[PDB]
């Protein structure tokens, strides 16, 4: 039972579209935010006024809502996917700095948190008010990471307590990433002038 | 396949180019 | 910064160009300039930090290398890489594999000039799902998949880092070493046949890349395009 | 009418002027800007002769490269950013499975010294985000998800699961019904029966969601513009 | 209660009209002290009320209402005597007030929906939208008083005319209500980088025309003092040809 419909496309001539509405659920970016061109924003995703979703990332809030806060950043290969039915969603608060390979099913990241690379947040968990995970962190389902704590190991463990130098330095890292984002965004220049390419292609081939 | 097929837009475009030409003439009569 | 001034006025001029073109299209009665389609230029610059891939070096059309990233011959950038060179450059030598689902990243701006470069010197395999953020990996290296190399790490000269393992800051893996686990601790020694196997896998993937690129240059298959315009 | 013809000519003229301005701008720039190209990305391709064989009722996100001899059956889905690269050896995935976005499958050692290693994924298998599958045999109805990675001739079996960081290595025969984790992999629970039903229901409702995403993602430009204008006017 | 466009139009348009009508009647059908005295009282009452009420409010609309009452008061103080310089400064004050209030309503209207009724929702406008915060501070400081702006220049010429017209009493109350307003406002503005309880990142931001109108008026307010000759000249023409 492997009949291939020959009417299946193998070259869409227009890549995976950035903003994927899902039946009257048009995902919304703010005019200040910066999403890469590779990234795929499907369904109930909102990028709130200063955030940055860097190249090679996917956010498909098709079960629940996913909302990136003020100037939070979601690094390269992150995948944010709201978990099964509930309200259980994914909230990224004001100044959150997510890692490179972040995997977030459903969770809440209360403001001013930092999550290192190769992070996983399993099924609904809180990390609140200036918490810092380390590389390779894994937060089991139904966990809470309290104020001002640095966690590591899989599953997560206690390491130490934060110094106010670092707790005050977190937003600085957030705004630095936001400035880098400003650079790329200043580079991208809307409307992409590719309709000329498709036009000449269509003209030389057919019409 | 060498024409625009929307009457309202074409009337509006006639009005717009008439507007710009009239403004240029008006200025020329400053 | 006269170059940057030229770049900015170039943006102004080309933007006026796009706008007047769109006015022309609206006049002509053709709204095709809205067919949203992902830009995703596989090779991208920022101001003057363009990449430089040598000819005969396969880069998958779905990759993403942007910033100052330079890569030499016999190299392969397999589907789903993120090679970033915005702040500090990336240099990648000959005969190397950066497999699908891998990023060679550079730390987002830290305060001081603490943004180390990343060097990947030829005859190096960097398997699937590999994050290399600010590292120095040298000739005859094996980075077996599920790999994390955090800033400040130096692996060299026929050295292997196993799988699903991360290496913290300021760690060195010299010849004949395998490290693994969280954190990456030393396990055992290597074998000479395993080193020759490193080299043979490098060559085999060079050939694989030649094949994949020669296939990716196959004239775009107009039939499916006219199909998708039909319906 | 004739007025239409005239303004058509005028629009063509000013469009040419726009193209000229754009080239002038790029040339005032130059050397740095990598002007945009068409997609030039393959959602499906062959290698030497092996074309992919993909069911009709499947979902394949147009950001998922299937290359080699991938035999993908009914009621399944290859979600966004996926890479099913079986250019060297055979890939056969069961019917009713799902590769949840941004995953990878590769095989290595085709027919060397007699011993070969294919790769097979059973029915109703739900492999998740960032799953790396490197030459494995996952029997039908098995759960692997959220960043796991299986290194070698591993074989998972019959409702077993590896969860959230499982780095499973070097020919592990996973017992029939367990859970594993750890880096490296060890077991820590007993995989309750309602949880078996959870994985089954997961496969089912995820096939449903995949069908929705297909119906959406396989639209043309005019239909998309209609959907968008209708959505706006209704939300008004 | 009334919506924001309605209350804006109610603040700006009828007041100038009724002031012109009051001037046209008070030149003609007044008494030696009847109208001047029935206004001299309301002027000081208005300045005092504006001060001692706007000092304590917790709704960004009622604050605007009491600041409008205060500026109408300052204008009425300008009304006190009946000499040419006085009525000149009167009309100048009317005009500056019209501009400042369309400006303030532009802002409070561009900050509408997510802040249905609040004043604490200055949720780091210094951080989430700095240019808008700077513009709000400019408009308010102009509304109250500070080194060269439009409102400060208007009040200064008002009190100049009052002193030179034979009333040594309106200035003390006028300057003291001005200084309490200035202390309050400059305490509020410098309260915009202490800390922030609430945050209302806004879908609102100023489509095109509110932005243009704002930008225009706000550039006018600061840049008024570098060349305020034509306004004085046209006001002189107007007031002189009102009766003579
Ligand atoms: C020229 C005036 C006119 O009506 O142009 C119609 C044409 C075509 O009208 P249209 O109905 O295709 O769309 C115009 C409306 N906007 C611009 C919002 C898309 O519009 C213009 O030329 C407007 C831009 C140039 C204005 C100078
Ligand atoms: C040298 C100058 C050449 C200018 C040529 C005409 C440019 C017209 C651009 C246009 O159509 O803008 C529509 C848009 C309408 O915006 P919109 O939101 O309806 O979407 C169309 C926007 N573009 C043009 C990018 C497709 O106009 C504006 O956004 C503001 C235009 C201000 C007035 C500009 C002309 C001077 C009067
Ligand atoms: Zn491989």
């Amino acid at each position: 039972s492997i009949t291939p419909s020959p009417d299946r496309v193998k070259w869409d001539y227009r890549g995976q579209r950035k903003i994927i509405p899902l039946g009257q659920w048009l995902p919304k970016v703010a005019v200040d935010a910066y999403v890469a061109p590779n990234v795929v924003l499907a369904g109930q995703v909102t990028v709130w006024d200063g955030a940055s979703v860097w190249p090679g990332c996917v956010l498909r809030g098709d079960l629940n809502k996913i909302s990136i806060g003020f100037c939070s950043n979601v690094q390269e290969r992150s995948v944010l996917h709201a978990a099964w039915t509930s309200p259980a969603d994914t909230s990224i608060e004001r100044y959150v700095t997510i890692g490179a390979y972040s995997l977030l099913r459903s969770c809440t990241i209360e403001p001013e948190c930092i999550i290192g690379q190769h992070s996983i947040l399993m099924e609904g968990s809180l990390v609140e008010t200036q918490s810092i995970l380390e590389a390779g962190s894994v937060v089991p389902p139904g966990r809470r990471i309290p104020s001002g704590e640095l966690w590591a190991g899989n599953p997560a463990r206690f390491v130490r307590t934060l110094t106010h130098e670092e707790i005050l330095e977190i937003p600085k890292l957030a705004v630095a990433i936001n400035d880098l984002s400003r650079d790329h965004y200043s580079e991208f220049l809307p409307y992409s002038t590719v309709y000329l390419e498709v036009e000449k292609f269509k003209k030389s081939l057919g019409i | 396949e060498r024409v625009s097929t929307d009457k309202h837009r074409n009337y509006a475009v006639v009005a717009g180019t008439i507007t710009i030409l009239g403004a240029l003439g008006w200025y020329l009569k400053g | 910064t006269l170059g940057r001034a030229f770049y900015a006025v170039g943006f102004w001029i080309r933007e006026t160009g796009q706008a007047i073109d769109r006015l022309g299209s609206r006049l002509q009665g053709n709204y095709l300039f809205q067919e949203q389609l992902s830009r995703h230029r596989p090779l991208m610059n920022l101001f003057d930090k363009y990449p430089s891939v040598h000819k005969d070096a396969f880069v998958a059309p779905s990759a993403s290398l942007l910033g100052d990233v330079h890569v030499g011959p016999a190299s392969s950038i397999w589907y789903g890489c993120v090679l970033r060179g915005d702040v500090n450059g990336i240099v990648i030598g000959s005969g190397t594999n950066i497999q699908d689902n891998s990023l060679v990243h550079v730390a987002k701006s830290n305060l001081t000039g603490k943004v180390l470069p990343t060097i990947i010197g030829d005859n190096v395999t960097v398997g699937h799902s590999a994050v290399l953020q600010g590292c120095t990996v040298e000739d005859e290296a094996f980075i077996g998949m599920g790999a994390t190399l955090l800033d400040g790490v130096y692996v060299e000269k026929h050295a292997m880092v196993a799988a699903g393992a991360l290496v913290r800051q300021n760690t060195r893996i010299p010849y004949g070493e395998v490290w693994g686990g969280n954190p990456a601790k030393f396990l055992r020694k290597l074998t000479e046949d395993e080193m020759a196997f490193f080299s043979q896998s490098a060559l085999n993937y060079s050939n694989l890349a030649q094949a994949h690129a020669a296939e990716n240059a196959k004239e775009l298959e107009e039939t499916e395009f006219v199909k998708v315009l039909h319906k | 009418g004739t007025l239409g013809r005239a303004i058509y000519s005028v629009g063509f003229w000013i469009r040419e002027t726009g193209q000229a301005i754009d080239r002038l701008g790029s040339r005032l720039q130059g050397g740095y800007f990598f002007q945009e190209q068409l997609s030039r990305h393959r959602t499906l391709m062959n290698i030497f002769d092996k074309a992919p064989v993909v069911d009709k009722d499947v979902f394949v996100a147009p950001s998922a490269s299937v290359i080699g001899d991938v035999q993908v059956g009914r009621g399944s889905s290859i979600w966004y950013g996926c890479v099913l690269r079986g250019d060297v050896n055979s890939i056969r995935v069961g019917s009713g499975t799902n590769i949840q976005d941004n995953s990878l499958v590769h095989v290595a050692k085709s027919n060397l010294s007699g011993k070969v290693l294919p790769t097979v994924i059973g029915d109703n298998v739900t492999v998740g985000h960032s799953a790396v599958l490197h030459g494995c045999t996952v029997e039908d109805e098995a759960f692997v998800g959220m960043g796991a990675v299986l290194l070698d001739g591993v074989v998972v079996e019959k409702n077993a699961m590896v969860a959230a960081g499982a780095l499973v290595r070097q020919n592990t025969r996973i017992p029939s019904g367990e859970v594993w984790a750890g880096n490296p992999a060890k077991f820590l629970r007993k995989l309750s029966n309602e949880e078996i039903t959870f994985i089954s229901q997961s496969a089912i409702n995820y096939t449903n969601l995949a069908q929705v995403h297909a119906a959406e993602n396989s639209k043309s430009y005019d239909e998309i513009e209609f959907e968008k204008v209708l959505r706006k006017k209704y939300a008004r | 209660g009334s919506p924001t466009p309605v209350t804006a139009f109610l603040s700006i348009a009828p007041k100038i009209s009724i002031f012109a009508n009051i001037s046209r009647v008070s030149i003609y059908g007044s008494y030696g002290a009847t109208l001047q005295q029935i206004f001299c009282f309301c002027s000081i009452a208005s300045m005092i009320l504006g001060a001692l009420a706007a000092m304590a409010q917790t709704k960004v609309k009622r604050l605007l209402a009491y600041s409008s009452i205060g500026h109408v008061g300052y204008i009425c103080t300008g009304f006190s005597c009946g000499t040419i310089e006085g009525i000149q400064s009167l009309l100048i004050g009317i005009f500056i007030y019209a501009l400042m209030t369309i400006d303030a309503f532009a802002i409070v209207l561009a900050l509408r929906q997510t802040r249905v009724k609040y004043i604490a929702d200055l949720g780091a406008l210094a951080k989430t939208n700095p240019i808008l915060a700077i513009t709000f501070s400019i408009t308010m400081f102009s509304y109250v008083g500070i080194p060269p702006l439009a409102g400060f220049c208007s009040k200064f010429y008002l009190f100049f005319a009052a002193l030179g017209c034979g009333a040594y009493f309106l200035a003390p109350v006028g300057v003291v209500t001005s200084v309490i307003g200035c202390f309050y406002y400059i305490r509020l503005a410098k309260r915009m980088f202490f800390d922030t309880p609430r945050t209302w990142i806004l879908y609102e931001p100023m489509d095109r025309d509110k932005s243009l109108l704002l930008a225009m008026t706000s550039s006018f307010i600061t840049l008024f003092f570098p060349y305020p000759s034509p306004l004085f000249s046209v006001t002189h023409q107007m007031a002189l040809s009102l009766y003579l």
